[PDB]
């Protein structure tokens, strides 16, 4: 067979140890999920420095904690806008997930609080910026570079899926690089606890699995499809399915045809054909062998999964870092003061936050 | 080239989710 006796015994023991780790992590998650934390700080505990990102949600600012001097990223949400945008459940869900999970590649929520006008989530500051920016600048990542990031996503999804969480929002825009060159996942608004199937149309066109586009009930296998898109885009510099308009992207996604750059290795093409598999009965991550079909694929043969988890692998790329509070890996945004109304807005809706 | 087609798509910047 492919493995001699020593290699087969080592792989078997390793897979059993994963099961043991995940069973304990689920126990710890469910304790925190059932008893969340709240009201662990207030606004005048921090100096606000610079906007790091903006969206329909609100904005994220670099802040400095007065007592400790530590820097953090503070997400500020306007309650009235969250309601108008129909995002109450997503916002409460994001906070509940973030306070309950624990994994080296998931961003840590350090504080949360609210006032008359806004909701606040204070997360560790990840100074390296978005993977998106580095990828467009460099052009593409080498296969070893892409593989180092991919391994972290595989382990992160193995963790989340064991908790029955589907992620649904994978793309380079949503992945940050930390000071040691490792990945941080931050956004959980679209994540959902689902043991079986769910039906919401959500995600980003280039990264949508066919069964979402086709308005089917779907499961955690959509995350393994999206991993295939991410690996492709990291290694090529562009995604596998693109066009001028989303409907044309969707036609390509559901077609079952994908084409590769000539510089892709055969091992990479084989993995990607098995992740970008339209037939759910054949997609890696969705078979009897589960995540092991991915982790044991030839393209990952040089990956030491425990060493990645322990953060003992030397990263291929370390972002520029001039000191704490350095914001040079993020964009510049028009600053806008944060007003707090004399009148509480939307109290009932956000009573659990 | 495929790269040229990607530039021509106009979707080289940050991509929004559907709900936006
Ligand atoms: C693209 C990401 C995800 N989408 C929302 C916007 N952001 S972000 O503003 O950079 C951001 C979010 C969360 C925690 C952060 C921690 N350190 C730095 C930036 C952080």
């Amino acid at each position: 067979g492919h493995m001699g006796n020593a290699a087969a015994a080592k792989k078997g023991s390793e897979q059993e140890s994963v099961k043991e780790f995940l069973a304990k992590a689920k126990e710890e998650f469910l304790k925190k999920w059932e008893s969340p934390s709240q009201n662990t700080a207030q606004l005048d505990h921090f100096d606000r420095i610079k906007t790091l990102g903006t969206g329909s949600f609100g904005r994220v600012m670099l802040v400095k904690h007065k007592e400790t001097g530590n820097h953090y990223a503070m997400k500020i949400l306007d309650k009235q806008k969250v309601v108008k945008l129909k995002q109450i459940e997503h916002t409460l869900n994001e906070k509940r997930i973030l306070q309950a999970v624990n994994f080296p590649f998931l961003v840590k929520l350090e504080f949360s609080f609210k006032d008359n006008s806004n909701l606040y989530m204070v997360m560790e500051y990840v100074p390296g910026g978005e993977m998106f920016s580095h990828l467009r600048r460099i052009g593409r990542f080498s296969e070893p570079h892409a593989r180092f990031y991919a391994a972290q996503i595989v382990l992160t999804f193995e963790y989340l899926h064991s908790l029955d969480l589907i992620y649904r929002d994978l793309k380079p825009e949503n992945l940050l690089i930390d000071q040691q060159g490792y990945i941080q996942v931050t956004d959980f608004g679209f994540a959902k606890r689902v043991k079986g199937r769910t039906w919401t149309l959500c995600g980003t066109p280039e990264y949508l699995a066919p069964e979402i586009i086709l308005s089917k009930g779907y499961n955690k296998a959509v995350d393994w499809w999206a991993l295939g898109v991410l690996i492709y885009e990291m290694a090529a510099g562009y995604p596998p399915f693109f066009a001028d308009q989303p409907i044309q992207i969707y036609e390509k996604i559901v077609s079952g045809k994908v084409r590769f750059p000539s510089h892709f290795s055969s091992d990479l093409k084989d993995l990607l054909r098995n992740l970008l598999q339209v037939d759910l009965t054949k997609r890696f991550g969705n078979l009897k062998n589960g995540v092991n079909d991915i982790k044991n694929h030839k393209w990952f043969a040089t990956t030491d999964w425990i060493a990645i988890y322990q953060r003992k692998v030397e990263a291929p790329f370390i972002p520029k870092f001039k000191g704490p509070g350095d914001t040079s890996n993020f964009d510049d945004y028009e600053e806008e003061e944060i007003r707090v109304s004399i009148n509480e807005k939307c109290g009932k809706e956000f009573t659990e936050f | 080239t495929t790269y040229a087609d990607f530039i021509a798509s106009g979707r080289t910047g940050r991509r929004n989710a559907i709900h936006d």
